[PDB]
């Protein structure tokens, strides 16, 4: 995460780290929520553009973790991959829409004081939180800048939800209605983005109604990090909650 | 930017 | 069958403690300035 | 094109600019390699992520162009394009393989001081001339950085082939033997790159052997411009050119 | 024997070379 900051302990208990296990490697953000499942971008599981086409056995997942230079005993939690779900409308072959994926874990994590499930979006939150200068929480570990250069503790940053029409014209690549942009405008006097190693992780927002912490979105793209006219996109949860709804149900 | 209008999953519209 | 679990989103170490972090006061004070 | 310098009448003849016609812009390099045909890089004229798909008539060329704010009356040259050849084999999907295309001309440009065509390599060349270390000259009307920032007059930029080691761990994005890259490395001294806007343009060296210049690439892509670590890739010319000259040949 | 391919009317023709080629040649 660029321009962002260290988080405190216990802030973010759905974080959840995707490793790969060898060579041993972080390879995206992911979020907890419910005991079994965990929920991530399917780019971060299938990207062959990146050669990048995973099983259950090459990864694995990390729960509860605060600082990378240190083991919390009885504190974290390890988790192996049972299922891996990617949308079934998600197409590598072009734009990364409806780029979300889940994972049910082989066996259920206890939950704690830092690690705990977040709420998707029911139809209320997302009518009225996602809005234009609406401002969510983008949290990860991913690299601190588009060039050490990688965190020891969790970073965190809030940026502003942009105009529809204000990420259309950011970009010559097309966007579609399951993604939506978020970060500062250039001259806005602040900065702070996602950046390589923060894609999967959430996008959550504090409802003002009930006080509780929903994942609106999914880090899923951008074109660098944290550049001035450039907005990071990210896919939008609430729009795909169906499917995800589906595959917990029916598994 | 975000809509309360889900992404369709067919094929068997309304 | 489920638009997050019963518990969900209520962080055991700050909403249930009445606790805030350091910067949640910023998404709220953007909910139409 | 990023820490460049403006470049000399008549320097680079076989600089062609591919315009959209309307909206008029600028859309990539290209070089004349005869009176009839045109070279340039198949992701200007076909790449659904941006929703590009030209038809012949859409676009133009001009070509003897030095300054964008002048017309060079009877100096530069405007043609409509008869057809447009694609590489059969040219990937988009996934890592812009085999970024090459032709643009046969209704009509033939007259030569000139400003108007000559370029060389394509033959396998001496190729096999003396592609070597890491060695350098070569891209030009175009592209950006002036990843961030006016438009040229007024033709920019030129003089860059070292990279070694395939470096190019391949440079990139999360899987390259092939179809492309080579090129740039100075963190710590050189120097800098340069091609820009947006660039594209398509040619990548030149100028043969020891008998004092003729040769385009060995096709500015093809990169992960933002100019940025350390980072380097731009092109199209190789030599391992495509039996394609070329099939096309032209057999039309 | 190319036709006349890579050789600038205002430059190689003209026994003149531009402010850059050198570079490349030292390379
Ligand atoms: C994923 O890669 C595996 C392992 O390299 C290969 O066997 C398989 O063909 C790939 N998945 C598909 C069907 O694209
Ligand atoms: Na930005
Ligand atoms: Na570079």
């Amino acid at each position: 995460i660029v321009e962002g900051s260290d988080a405190e302990i216990g802030m973010s208990p759905w974080q959840v780290m995707l490793f790969r296990k060898s060579p041993q490697e972080l390879l995206c953000g992911a979020s907890l929520i419910s005991d079994r499942w965990v929920l991530t971008a399917a780019h971060c599981l299938l990207y062959p553009p990146w050669d990048k086409n995973f099983t259950e056995n090459d990864l694995l997942v990390r729960i509860g973790k605060h600082s990378r230079t240190r083991y919390e005993a009885n504190i974290e939690k390890i988790s192996m991959l049972e299922k891996i779900y990617i949308h079934p409308r998600y197409n590598w072959r072009e734009n990364l829409d409806r780029d979300i994926a889940l994972m049910k874990l082989k066996k259920p994590v206890a939950f704690s004081d830092y690690i705990h499930p977040v709420c998707l979006p029911d139809r209320e939150t997302a009518a009225s939180l996602l809005q234009a200068g609406y401002k969510g929480r983008v949290t990860g570990w991913g690299n601190l800048k588009e060039t050490k250069g990688q965190p020891s503790v969790l970073q965190v940053v809030n940026l502003p939800i942009v105009e529809r029409p204000v990420c259309k014209d950011s970009t010559r690549i097309r966007i579609t209605d399951n993604m939506f942009c978020a970060g500062y405008k250039p001259d806005e006097g602040k900065r702070g983005d996602a950046c390589e190693g923060d894609s999967g992780g959430p996008f959550v927002m504090k409802s003002p109604f009930n006080n509780r912490w929903y994942q609106m979105g999914i880090v899923s793209w951008g074109e660098g990090c944290d550049r001035d006219g450039k907005y990071g996109f990210y896919t939008h949860v609430f729009r795909l909650k169906k499917w995800i709804q589906k595959v917990i149900d029916q598994f | 930017p975000a809509e309360t209008e889900y992404d369709s999953l067919y094929p068997e519209d309304d | 069958f489920g638009s997050g679990e019963a518990d969900c989103g209520l962080r055991p170490l700050f909403e249930k403690k009445s606790l805030e972090d350091k910067t949640e006061r910023e998404l709220l004070e953007s909910y139409i300035d």
